[PDB]
């Protein structure tokens, strides 16, 4: 396929490039080349097409240049919502077109920040379904790696921990989930239940009881 | 103004063969000079340019595709439809489909549809179940809805019919150790807003044809 | 045991045929409801059967005269060995026009596709001829 | 910016075409080697391939004349839109028997096909006739 | 496919039955039913073609029968021998062939027999390409299930031990394989290695040693 | 003597094409009016017939493989050969030509090929390693050889070539933790004839080249 860098990252403001590599039977035979944003959980948005022409409502910052079989997106002025998948594309001989891996741009340089955590009880619904489940939200939080710990009483809990990886909002800071599955039983047996949070050393907790 | 939509079943076994179906609206599929294409995404993947089919009906497909993937149309419902053969695991994709401008003079792709993830599993689908998160009882309160056990992915979750947006966080999904998906949308409101405002979370899970819509109350 | 003399004979003469054709370079089938299997069997209804469609493909063989006549010896030993075969199951038992206008359709069917073949070609040739003159 | 409506023509007279046929029911391609990509660019090479093969498909337009005679009005508009073409270019800038014999090995080998279809079904159909008749 | 018993057993003497369910596209046009042998890391051996029909040197206790949709294959005075894979093929509509899951005739009533264990050391060889594995070779043991125990010195190998499953031998006896992968300063340092072999509740046992 | 021989890689990768191609002797294929079919079979499965070709050289396939099955021949050669597109771990299996003695009156299968074994998977093929078992030093004694370290199976083990094949056993291979295979072959001779009779045994490792004598002794 076309090769294309897997990251690339800068400060807001500054500019960044993103190379398009490419073949004679591609790049080389009509300079066909596109760009497209793909921001997550959506499709990806045209930006240029013939190598440097933009299309309607693109801004000017965003700029398309081509040496050899390599194809270049210039990006000036780095804003924060910048950040998403790029992907070049190239008419392929004949009548066929392939794309490159993509290259992730990270937004550099936003301050440390805080999970905020909300932890839910099991709903009444939920219970009398003869079932029950913690539901622990950490979100707006920076940098995205943090370690989720509940607490029956104060003793840890063994079973029934369910996390996932840290993703990024659209605001660029990290959110995760983290759920305990409990009997109606047990969630009635404790005290009350809490969901620990730590993040850079510090940790943020919240708590529920039946 | 031209808008693509896909459509397919959101969940097909191995071995099978994987059938999507692209809607066009705003304007003819036979019009000079316009071709139409597929394109997928394997989660966490590039995309993956897999055919085109011209506005007189000519397709043109990719070498590494060219054995199993097939492209149609019909007209008179202006559709063009994708048919690939012997799925795996390494086809579990969004798959979009998009409109070139002018196949005569470029394969550059402008208007794109909304996408639809296919997943390749001998696993049955599961519906999901919807359960109320209600508001705790400066100045806000959070509510939301718990969305459990369903397969495969993706659960579409909205508020009050697409009207409340913003305050919005649905996250994303947890991969249980059984093998099920559950995720969580919550929306952050006004305290006072609790006794004035309903809040209702509307569940839709195409794999399963499930659609739940649950009031959130205190 | 005669008649499997008889159909392997057009069978080898087939054969012969087609091995002349290669140099060079809707047909009846069988179905249950015919009765020819042990399930379903009707010997009355399968005989019939057998032979509509080798008196189908008799006159198949007739249209096909001119397509082997430079082998015209063995064209005409083939027909005679399906007429012989027709000839023992007929004795042994109790729309031309039709097959004339598939057998033309069919031959459209195969020169309209040489002729999107040379058109389709043209099409694609010219669209690389203006992407190559675009940039001239 | 003229070609580009020239070509275009051209392509909206064969899609007319290519509809009029479907209603019923070794060509010029480019290459790397020719330098009409900017890699090996070649304009002088390049323009005779376009003059080239637009003369190769103009006389397979002449032998498919009788393909579309219903609609000739359109079949002449063909020919004289790729003769304007190719009269610019060849201003621009500074065998038919072989063609002929490729057009008539093209359709021996769409005969031959159907003569294949037609005796490997009757081979075919053979076959379960004496697979039935030797259970009777 | 056509539908066949998983397995058929039976004491050498007496006869079996195995049956070949069909639908009317295969076994119900022609009949044209075959039965094949296999025995293991062999081919299929043709025995019985066009239901009844048996092939050169297949002996007439071989039997083809058939009835509606489903042909049967008797085998009388069943042999230790005669424990193989036993597959049944019919014609298909048109010009196919299908074949069904197989049938597996086990011969019983054989005694039981304690293992015979045979234990190599290290060759010269594999030392001197610092490695060293310790190959215990069990066979000759009915029924097949045996538990494999190695032991350094007197105290149980925790690690490095490959076993395994129990496969039944052309004698329609048992035989497993277990190896022990060890360093060879693990080899000189213990003063012998033992392996352990438990069938049907006792033990037979091989030492080697450096 | 009708035989048949099959011949092809041990080791074909997924969403590569697997070929096979099978000799005969004893035999032309172009005679009336024999037919020659492929049947493979997956591990611990049963028989899976997948086409067949025509003394005339017509092809007839199975439905299920109808897709990405295609059988051909080469007259000279006195062989046919197999494609399957698109190879999955289900198509892991041991590949076998066999002949039909009357295509006309009948589909059973007479003589049939010894059978090669095709393992897909992306992993590489690893070529074993031999070491001699030593035998011991009533009145037999046991020696073999020590085959290590390989991937994919099957691994060939004779003796003398071929001479010794009385009291020989040959294990069936572990599956080791790291993924290859290793085995084990013992002959059992009388302990007299250790000074008066050499014992080599030949392994041989189709899908990496490997052929490997290792004289055994005390």
């Amino acid at each position: 396929v076309l090769t294309q860098p897997p990251l690339v990252s800068g400060t807001p403001g500054q500019t960044v490039t993103i190379s398009c590599a490419g073949a004679n039977n591609d790049i080389g035979t009509y300079a066909y080349v596109s760009w497209y944003q793909q921001l997550p959980g959506t499709a990806p948005k045209l930006l240029i097409y013939k190598v440097t022409t933009r299309a309607s409502g693109i801004p000017s910052r965003f700029s398309g240049s081509k040496s050899g079989n390599t194809a270049s997106l210039t990006i000036s002025g780095l804003q924060s919502e910048d950040e998403a998948d790029y992907y070049c594309a190239s008419y392929r001989n004949f009548n066929n077109a392939v794309f490159g891996r993509g290259t992730h741009l990270t937004v550099l340089g936003q301050p440390k920040a805080a999970p905020s955590v909300t932890l839910f009880p099991p709903s009444s619904e939920e219970l009398q379904a003869n079932k029950a489940t913690l539901v622990c939200l950490i979100s707006d939080f920076y940098p995205g790696a943090v370690t989720v710990a509940w607490k029956a009483d104060s003793s840890p809990v063994k079973a029934g921990v369910e996390t996932t990886t840290p993703s990024k909002q659209s605001n660029n800071k990290y959110a995760a989930s983290s759920y305990l599955s409990l009997t109606p039983e047990q969630w009635k047996s404790h005290r009350s239940y809490s969901c620990q949070v730590t993040h850079e050393g510090s940790t943020v907790e919240k708590t529920v009881a039946p | 103004e031209v808008q693509l939509q896909e459509s397919g079943p959101g969940l097909v076994k191995p071995s099978q063969t994987l059938s999507l179906t692209c809607t066009v609206s705003g304007g003819s599929i036979t019009t000079r000079y316009y071709a139409w294409s597929w394109i997928r995404q394997p989660p966490g993947k590039g995309l993956e340019w897999m055919g085109v089919i011209d506005y007189d009906g000519d397709t043109y497909y990719s070498p590494s595709l060219k054995s199993r993937t097939s492209i149609s149309w019909d007209t008179s419902k202006n559709q063009f439809s994708l048919q690939l053969s012997s799925v795996t695991p390494e086809d579990t994709a969004v798959y979009y489909c998009a409109r070139d401008p002018d196949v005569v003079t470029g394969f550059h792709y402008d208007y794109w549809g909304q996408g639809t993830q296919v997943t390749v599993s001998s696993a049955s689908t599961k519906g999901p179940s919807v359960f109320p998160l209600a508001p705790s009882s400066g100045g806000t309160a959070a509510l939301g809805c718990l969305v459990k056990d369903y397969f495969p992915e993706p659960v579409t979750v909205s508020w009050n019919s697409g009207a409340l947006t913003s305050g919005v966080h649905t996250f994303p999904a947890v991969l249980q150790s059984s093998g099920l998906y559950s995720l969580s949308s919550v929306v952050t409101v006004p305290s006072s807003s609790l006794g004035t405002q309903t809040y209702i979370c509307n569940v839709n899970h195409k794999p399963s044809n499930t659609k739940v819509d649950k009031k959130v109350e205190p | 045991e005669r008649i499997d003399k008889q159909i392997r004979y057009i069978l080898d003469g087939i054969s012969a045929l087609r091995k002349e054709t290669c140099n060079k370079s809707n047909l009846p089938k069988m179905a249950e409801k015919d009765g020819c299997f042990q399930s379903g069997f009707n010997e009355e209804t399968c005989l019939v059967k057998i032979i509509t469609g080798l008196l189908e493909f008799e006159v198949y063989l007739e249209y096909l005269q001119n397509r082997f006549e430079s082998s015209e010896e063995q064209a005409r030993a083939v027909q005679m060995s399906t007429k012989v075969l027709i000839q023992f199951l007929q004795k042994k038992a109790k729309t031309n026009a039709s097959l004339l206008t598939k057998l033309q359709a069919q031959n459209q069917w195969l020169q309209d596709m040489t002729t999107h073949l040379i058109l389709r070609s043209f099409k694609e040739f010219l669209q690389s001829s203006l992407r190559a003159l675009r940039q001239m």
